[PDB]
């Protein structure tokens, strides 16, 4: 008569609440499978993710947190949403991981990059990220790890942002948690960052999607600045300048480069037919992705900025951009340290919290 | 200038 039940998928173990039936592996989060399921009750199909002993480890235990504590207070049509957490066991002290169940999505943009959309559709969806993404920074949080994989959407044109263990509070206080590609210089070279990090992000899944391949591939965490550079050029004076001296020497000893115009960089040829009307031109893009993909932090757009690009505005609607903000309980500040105990105390209360 | 409200995941 137990409520749960358990189910080999590879050499990983589910357990999961008898309702939830017929899973299927589908991918990794910041930590995690993440597996697809028939909710038998609710009939309807649904992720699971699996969080294996969270606390095992203090980076761990810290991200479980977040996710678990953002996924609940975040209310958003562009963010994935939350429909059930629970733990197999039964007490605090025999506690050891946990399971969060999200909407489960068409596809992720993967995917997407893949055929060639047209203007209305491509604008529309990044739109939509962004709406998402505003969403989160209106209440100071930054999700750091946009990319493709975390990007789903759905085949009537829907989108939303998805997987927050890597999501937090600007700064510094590791540098090579963020996938490769779509790090912004600030966290290529460094130097600690703020919201619009995730604007690079966009510039990085806006331009794949147009390129059909990965904007700036990038062989190593180094090679990788090649690869920024190589086509938006050596930065300024200016902004080296602001670089710690050791990593300074080494980016100012690069080759220079003027790199490429955004044009060069992105073609006519790519683009699908120019817009019904004006605002959704190729050159258009050329324009918002030139505001984007800025090498440097303080030069770069904000998503209210692109909000108001008009490549982008010709959908837009303030019940969506200017949603209200979600509020985080305050007592949480994404980074006070804990001893291994006082972390599985505190995803259990934060589970049993949630649990129905 | 409509919002378009298929994708196709073919």
């Amino acid at each position: 008569d137990n409520n749960f039940y358990s189910v080999e998928i590879g050499d990983s173990t589910f357990t999961v609440l008898k309702r939830y039936q017929n899973l299927k592996p589908i991918g990794s989060g910041a930590q995690g499978i993440v597996c697809a399921a028939y909710d038998a009750i609710l009939e309807r199909n649904v992720a699971i993710k699996k969080l294996s002993r969270p606390f095992q480890n203090q980076t761990h235990a810290k991200r479980a947190y977040r996710e678990l504590v953002l996924m609940k207070c975040v209310n958003h049509k562009n963010i994935i949403g939350l429909l059930n957490v629970f733990t197999p066991q039964k007490s605090l002290e025999e506690f050891q991981d946990v399971y969060i169940v999200m909407e489960l999505m068409d596809a992720n943009l993967s995917q997407v990059i893949q055929m060639e959309l047209d203007h209305e559709r491509m604008s529309y969806l990044l739109y939509q990220m962004l709406c998402g993404i505003k969403h989160l920074h209106s209440a100071g949080i930054i999700h750091r790890d946009l990319k493709p994989s975390n990007i789903v959407v759905k085949s009537d044109c829907t989108l939303k942002i998805l997987d927050f263990g890597l999501a937090r509070t600007a700064g510094t206080s590791t540098p090579y948690v963020v996938t490769r590609y779509y790090r912004a210089p600030e966290v290529i070279l460094g130097m600690g960052y703020k919201e619009n990090v995730d604007i690079w992000s966009v510039g990085c899944i806006m331009g794949e999607m147009i390129k059909g391949g990965v904007l700036f591939p990038g062989t190593d965490h180094i090679d990788q600045w090649n690869k920024v550079i190589e086509q938006l050029g050596t930065p300024s004076p200016e902004f080296m300048k602001k670089l710690q001296p050791t990593v300074r020497t080494y980016v100012e000893n690069r080759p220079k480069y003027a790199g490429y115009s955004f044009e060069k960089l992105f073609p006519d040829v790519l683009f699908p037919a120019d817009s019904e009307h004006n605002k959704l031109k190729a050159s258009q893009a050329r324009d918002l992705l030139s505001k984007m993909l800025v090498i440097d932090a303080s030069k770069r757009i904000s998503v209210d900025e692109a909000l108001q690009h008009p490549y982008i505005n010709v959908w837009y609607d303030p019940s969506e951009a200017e949603a209200p903000p979600p509020k985080i309980p305050d007592k949480q500040l994404d980074e006070r340290e804990h001893t291994i105990e006082e972390w599985k105390e505190l995803i259990y209360k934060e589970v049993m919290d949630l649990e129905h | 200038p409509k919002r378009p409200t298929t994708l196709n995941l073919f």
